[PDB]
């Protein structure tokens, strides 16, 4: 197993959820400032958007 | 029972979409309805009830894939414990 | 103003309630 | 003008003042971040296998 | 009848003798099909 | 440069749309055009490329 | 050999394949796209 390691350990990064995003707010987040995104959460009522 | 499988990826892109007879008073209705709907995330609440809900259906080694070998270590202690006494 | 709703019975979109016989108008489709 | 062909999104505002069409590509929102940034293995790394 | 709000799919034919709405959900076609302890001994 | 990523999955669907003025003859034609070129698999060609 | 060791996968796969039977519902948009269709596979 070490054999067929190698490339994995050389090659590791992880990722993040858009609730882990909503959870950090030292990491920023925006959007375009006039488009469907802006709009659909300003008109939206889910707990995340 | 979760007796089939899906394979590979779709062959063409389609939508399902409610129809209406030419000049219906209720297509022009339905359009704003099914937007309404799309934008307050209602279709995807539905679409979880009635399908996610209904659900009942390298890496390193784990002790599940060597087990065995740790169950005959253990049974060779013992056989061997059970010789040694008999001797005895 | 009344709808002419028309469907098939294609689960999950349309399928019988269980002991539909005791439910009346549209209630017996779930 | 008398037309849009652009990657224009569909919603309810838009329809009520004007026509779209059927839509010629689907899509949904979704998060931009830095790329990973793959990290070193790690000091008892020889104990992953 | 008056309306169909139904598992119905949208395409050229119908739409040139009826009137559909904005799709309420995407799909695609797709293929259906049928679907140890002792393991160190296998190599 | 490839120095960023997509993360997690898509919070809603939409799909682009072309728009038309309310009362445009256009506006009849284009929903035509744009099935016949999904059957045909020109916009599955102009994804690709 | 350990170090070694630690059906159809599209629809071309399938047309390719006769002997696995293939079919669809008989009225509905997928007939009618399969038999109005002019791809090669379909």
């Amino acid at each position: 197993n070490l054999a067929a390691f190698l490339t994995v350990e050389r090659m590791v990064s992880p990722i993040e959820s858009a609730e882990d995003l909503s959870k950090q707010t030292e990491i920023a987040y925006g959007t375009l400032d006039s488009g469907s995104t802006k709009e659909f959460f300003r008109r939206s009522k889910i707990a995340v958007f | 029972p979760c007796d089939t499988m899906k394979v590979g990826g779709n062959l063409d892109s389609k939508g399902y979409g409610i129809a209406t007879p030419k000049g219906s008073s209720l297509g022009t209705p339905v359009n704003l309805a099914v937007l309404k709907l799309s934008e307050q995330g209602v279709l995807d609440k539905l679409k979880n009830k009635w399908w996610y809900d209904k659900g009942e259906c390298t890496s390193a080694l784990s002790l599940s894939n060597v087990a065995g070998v740790f169950y005959i270590l253990v049974g060779g202690l013992g056989l061997a414990m059970l010789v040694a006494l008999i001797e005895f | 103003k009344t709808v002419v709703v028309t469907t098939i019975l294609e689960s999950p979109y349309v399928m019988m309630k269980k002991n539909h016989e005791m439910l009346e108008g549209n209630e017996r489709y779930e | 003008a008398d037309i849009a062909i652009a990657p224009l999104t569909i919603t309810l505002v838009r329809e009520e003042v004007i026509d779209f069409s059927k839509p010629f590509m689907s899509l949904g929102i979704s998060i931009m971040i830095k790329k990973p940034q793959k990290s070193k293995p790690g000091v008892f790394s020889f104990l992953d296998p």
